[PDB]
């Protein structure tokens, strides 16, 4: 049956404007992103003698830069309505995304824990956590995510496909339907919903804690907000990602190309809103 | 060269009122908050009222509250203060008292034994 | 009190006495002194960086 | 290098390692000042957590096996602007007051005021003694002196419904109690701004708990400086 | 009584106010509106020295251009070498809320103070390798506040009692007191023939000593507020004051009155320490709005800014063949630039 491509999309009449719409939005993110990214790195890597708590948010600090790496090749693609890069792009483009993406949400619940672990601690008067778990957690965050994204550096390909004159597509192939089903479902069920439910239950067990251990509203307006964004950021792609797999089976159903590549423009914009909210109170 | 000198004292009976004045030199007056403090024979130093830099905040004492007016004139470089409804209790030596440092909210060391930014004084008694 | 009054008037006294020279004399003493050491002084006249004992 | 060089980097490696037991040692040691007048009984909680020429007097007491001291100013002038600029770091200061001596009162008021406005010490808490609660007791119920003589506005004043007179007190001594406690309380609430607290406690002379309380009122202290970082 | 002698000082004053405005017939700024400027002047980092707790409040260079001692509110004395940053020496004090040091004109001893009101001398170069206190001088009433060296046998003290005194160190019995400010001296400095000194008050006055007899010889006044550093000109015969109003002003001794003053419209914060250049054309001041000034001290006007420190700077200093500056303030680290 007729796959799904990516980023592959067709245009008419109005496609004279509708890229530039697309690359101005896009550049906007881009240079935004790398600025705010530096400057927080700047200011949080000079710690004359500070703690040693640095090490997590400036880590989600550099998988942000990585995650940014990949706007100057779709945005190459779009401009010519065809996969022209060749088989080495096809390969590398989703395996470097799909890495920074689960460093980022990974890195997002350890410090998370870690600040509840710091919170509770303190109050019963031991010392608390040391180097060798800090850097054998890291270890094994890049070792994970880094190990599990490889379906998406072996499985894709270059295969020509009559449009909607042939075209060349860059597009997943699997080679089987039990894999393809194992995969997705452990993928979502291990790297987004797990960290979700650890984030919730550290962020209200800090709050309850120092709210009956006090007996003002800032701290609850920042927990709050804190604690939805997750959802409302990191939730549309997963949505796609379910609705695709739907799409190779029930032939019935029809999803846009354009909807999948403005999906994962919103997506890209988390590099932007991290060093807000991440900072510890410098800016 | 810091110089505030006091004057308007005397001698008043029960029920009468005065006004005392500072004129003050050496220094920008309108940079530092003021004050008004009094000594009884017999006791120590006690502050009785205070006024800001623009005139907008004032301050009095307890016993004093509805009776004492604290004011200042930035183009003569001066301080008055009235004294309306007086007490055989009000019979002291009064002084002028001056901040240490400019622009600032808090006031230390203005009822010290020995301070440098005071006055001399002038001898309010009632009879 | 009195004794303090006293001292004051002597000291003061004691300091109302002394020579004194106009300020122009003492303006072109401080010149003469900033022109005839000016090229010993290395942070107006830096050195070669052969002869900084901190860059090297 | 010569061997000269190398002797001089090890000696300096000697000193670095000694720096670093000194860092534990600091890092984990609570650090007080007292403040009050000489009619206030400092020195008798002094002596009470003393069971736990010069210029200055430390008092060391372990509570729950943490470790505080507690610094006391003697022989020093009456003016003080400049040595109190040393107290910029410490973790609470601890003030006294008598409260039975209502000619002296606001004096105890002014010099609060000054305390918690000065630039140096804008994010430093104070734990507050509102000291000799039963000489207050007798001096209201021997009904011969009056607090309204001082302030005026304790006649238009009436008990707070938070109040908590456990031990079945005369309620004209929980009306003055909770009178003297709000004189402060209004001064430490008017020019605040999230970053530093007042903690207010009543206290006679025969009490055995101010070690505890201030145990309390340090833990707080340093849960909250953890917390202000997540904003 | 209290009239006469009232009046007396009234008279005193009034003529000797009218003696010194007798002799102002010119002013430094017009005789030196001819004088090309100096220009931009940049300075960069060339050390930094880790290794203290809590803020620094004090340091002081040694006549060898190469070692500094500094001084730290956790109870560390430590000694640097600063052409490579090697640690010399570390003294953990007995006191820890200590304000001044002062090092020797011949490296043999080091000496400190502060809140405990005792001075007290530490012995470098001793039969073993360790230092020992020698000596502790006490008699003040209050905090100290500066301390220099004079040769091995003689030390001068100023504190917080409104005093000074001079130190026999072998004895360690006060040999002289100079007593007349009003309230507390806050500095000192030693002129380069070693035969008189000045010094500094919390009162907007300064002073002028003879070691010999004890006596005070001329007063200056000027400033507004109170003094906090104080220092000579390189030939003996001015010198330079900054207070605590946004101020520094040159002060001259054989006119016996002020030549000028280095002021800005958008410096509002207080001085904390000046020095010279060793030519004497520039004058170095440090701020508590994290910050210091390098002016130009003939013509009065600005022409550098060193930046870089974190907190308050505290103490600065130039060494006695001009090549590099030192910075301390309280965020624990020194800085050299050059
Ligand atoms: C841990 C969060 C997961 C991914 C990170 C999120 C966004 C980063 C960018 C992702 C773009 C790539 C998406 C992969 C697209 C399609 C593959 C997904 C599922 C396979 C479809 C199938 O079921 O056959």
């Amino acid at each position: 049956r007729t796959r799904f491509p990516f980023f592959s999309d067709v245009k008419g009449d109005h496609r004279l404007v509708l890229a530039a719409v697309e690359t101005t939005v896009l550049v906007l993110i881009f240079a935004v992103s790398l600025l705010g990214n530096v400057c927080a790195l700047v200011l949080v890597a000079r710690r004359r003698r500070r703690g040693a708590t640095a090490c997590l948010v400036l880590n989600l600090f550099c998988a942000d830069l990585l995650f940014i790496s990949a706007i100057p090749l779709v945005l190459a693609v779009r401009w010519t309505e065809a996969w022209l890069l060749g088989p080495v792009a096809c390969h590398l483009l989703f395996y470097v995304m799909t890495l920074s993406g689960s460093v980022t949400i990974l890195t997002l619940a350890a410090v998370s824990l870690e600040r509840m672990v710091c919170i509770v601690h303190l109050q019963r008067g031991v010392r608390g956590p040391g180097r060798r778990a800090r850097a054998v957690l890291l270890a094994l965050i890049w070792g994970y995510s880094a190990v599990a994204a490889l379906p998406l550096c072996v499985f894709f390909r270059v295969v020509p496909q009559r449009l909607p004159q042939e075209i060349s597509i860059c597009t997943l192939i699997w080679p089987t339907i039990p894999g393809e089903i194992s995969w997705d479902v452990s993928f979502v069920t291990l790297n987004f919903l797990v960290p979700g439910l650890v984030i919730v239950i550290s962020y209200s067990k800090i709050l309850q804690i120092t709210k009956a251990s006090r007996k003002d509203f800032r701290l609850f307006r920042t927990l709050f907000l804190l604690m939805v964004s997750f959802f409302i950021m990191w939730s549309p792609i997963i949505i796609t990602i379910l609705l695709i797999l739907i799409q190779n089976f029930k032939q019935d159903l029809v999803i846009w190309p354009s909807l999948f590549f403005w999906v994962v423009a919103f997506t890209f914009a988390n590099s932007a809103l991290n060093p807000i909210l991440y900072n510890m109170t410098l800016c | 060269q810091v110089q505030l000198q006091e004057s308007g004292g005397g001698l008043v009976q029960p029920g009468g009122s005065l006004r005392l004045s500072c004129a003050a030199s050496g220094f920008t007056f309108s940079n530092y908050k003021m004050n008004w403090v009094r000594q009884a024979p017999g006791k120590g130093l006690e502050w009785v009222s205070d006024i800001s830099q623009s005139g907008a905040s004032i301050s009095y004492t307890g016993s004093v509250k509805g009776r004492f007016t604290i004011s200042r004139d930035n183009a003569k470089n001066t301080l008055y203060l009235q004294m309306n409804s007086l007490k055989p209790e009000d019979t002291a030596v009064y002084y002028c008292a001056r901040c240490p440092a400019p622009f600032t909210r808090d006031c230390f060391d203005v009822t010290s034994t020995t301070y440098a930014y005071r006055g001399q004084g002038t001898q309010v008694t009632v009879s | 009190s009195i004794a303090q009054a006293r001292k004051l008037v002597e000291q003061l006294k004691m300091e109302a006495n002394i020579d004194r020279i106009k300020v122009s004399k003492a303006a072109a003493d401080l010149m003469a002194y900033c022109e005839a050491h000016a090229k010993e002084d290395p942070l107006l006249t830096p050195v070669p960086a052969s002869e900084n004992p901190f860059r090297e | 290098l010569s061997a000269e060089d190398k002797a001089a980097v090890e000696r300096s490696k000697m000193i670095e390692k000694q720096l670093q037991k000194d860092k534990q040692v600091y890092r984990a040691t609570h650090r007080l000042l007292l403040l009050g007048a000489d009619n206030s009984g400092k020195s008798t909680i002094v002596k009470q957590m003393r069971i736990y020429t010069s210029g200055i007097f430390e008092t060391k007491f372990q509570v729950d096996k943490v470790n505080f001291h507690m610094f006391d100013v003697g022989a020093q002038r009456d003016e003080r602007r400049k040595w109190i600029q040393c107290f910029n770091d410490v973790t609470a200061i601890i003030f006294v007051v008598d409260s039975s001596d209502y000619n002296r009162l606001q004096e105890a008021l002014n010099d609060f005021k000054s305390i918690w406005n000065n630039r140096w010490l804008r994010t430093i808490s104070v734990i507050l003694f509102l000291n000799k609660q039963d000489l207050l007791a007798e001096k209201v119920l021997a009904g011969k002196s009056k607090i309204e003589d001082y302030f005026p506005e304790f006649a238009r004043y009436t008990t707070p419904e938070d109040a908590t007179p456990e031990p079945g007190e005369d309620p004209r001594v929980t009306r003055a109690k909770y009178f003297i406690r709000d004189e402060f309380l209004r001064i430490s609430t008017a020019s605040g701004d999230g970053r530093h607290y007042c903690y207010p406690h009543f206290t006679c002379s025969v009490d055995t708990e101010n070690a505890r309380r201030i145990f309390n009122d340090c833990r707080d202290i340093i849960q909250r400086m953890h917390l202000r970082q997540y904003e | 009584e209290l009239d006469q002698l009232r009046q007396e000082a009234e008279q005193l004053k009034n003529q000797i106010r009218d003696a010194r405005k007798a002799c102002a017939d010119a002013t430094l700024s017009q005789i030196t509106n001819n004088i090309d400027p100096v220009g931009r002047i940049q300075m960069r980092t060339r050390r930094t020295l880790r290794g203290h707790l809590a803020k620094i409040y004090a340091m002081h260079w040694g006549t060898d251009s190469r070692l500094l001692v500094s001084a730290s509110q956790d109870g560390k004395l430590i000694i640097w070498d600063s052409y490579t940053t090697n640690k010399v020496h570390a003294i953990p004090l007995r006191s820890s809320w200590v304000m001044t040091c002062a090092y020797a004109p011949s490296g043999n001893y080091v000496a400190c103070g502060g809140l405990d009101n005792i001075c007290s001398i530490y012995n470098l170069k001793t039969r073993e390798g360790n230092v020992r206190v020698s000596r502790e001088l006490a008699g003040h009433t209050g905090y100290l506040s500066c301390c220099r060296f004079l040769d091995d046998n003689q030390i001068v003290t100023s504190s917080g009692d409104t005093t000074c005194a001079l130190w026999d160190i072998e004895t360690g019995q006060q040999t002289t007191t100079f007593t007349g400010h009003t309230g507390d001296v806050m500095s000192l400095s030693l002129a380069p023939d070693t035969r008189l000194f000045v010094s500094g008050a919390c009162d907007a006055s300064a002073k002028l000593w003879d070691v010999r007899e004890g006596m005070c010889r001329q007063t200056f006044t000027g400033h507004e507020s109170d003094i906090n550093a104080i220092c000579f000109f390189p030939n003996g015969n001015a010198f330079a004051t900054g207070s605590d109003d946004a101020t520094c002003r040159l002060f001259d001794l054989r006119a016996d009155q002020e030549l000028m003053t280095y002021s800005h419209d958008n410096i509002i914060c207080g001085i904390t320490s000046v020095s010279f250049s060793k030519s004497g054309r520039l004058l170095l001041a440090g701020y508590d709005d994290f910050n210091c000034n390098v002016w130009d001290a003939l013509k009065a006007d600005r022409a550098g800014v060193l930046a870089g420190h974190d907190n308050r700077v505290s103490c600065l200093g130039v060494t006695d063949d001009g090549m590099a500056v030192a910075t301390g303030s309280w965020d624990s680290f020194l800085k050299i630039w050059n």
